């Protein structure tokens, strides 16, 4: 997705605390793109007996 | 006992002495959670709670 981010004009990849890649810079233009993963969450059910 | 009796002019009702205990004691972060929207923008308070 779309950043708003900025990076120096030198670094070229953004690492976060996992130090698992976050933002990175565009192979031809100057430009930040964020990273994250496919949508997720966890699912409950709630149910009375069988 | 004034200094222990609930005060009906508090908007949650917590008695004085009460509100001294919970204000000395810090948490992790100012909310127990950080909803999935919550942290899309990489707000400088964003700590390691999202």
């Amino acid at each position: 997705t779309e950043s708003n981010k900025k990076f120096l004009p030198f670094q070229q990849f953004g690492r976060d605390i996992a130090d698992t890649t976050d933002a990175v810079r565009d192979p031809q233009t100057l430009e930040i793109l964020d990273i994250t993963p496919c949508s997720f969450g966890g699912v409950s059910v709630i149910t009375p007996g069988t | 006992f004034s200094q222990i009796l609930p005060d009906p002019s508090k908007p949650s009702k917590r008695s004085p002495i009460e509100d001294l205990l919970f204000n000395k004691v810090t948490l992790a972060d100012a909310g127990f959670i950080k909803q999935y929207g919550d942290c899309l923008g990489d707000i400088a308070a964003r700590d390691l709670i999202c």
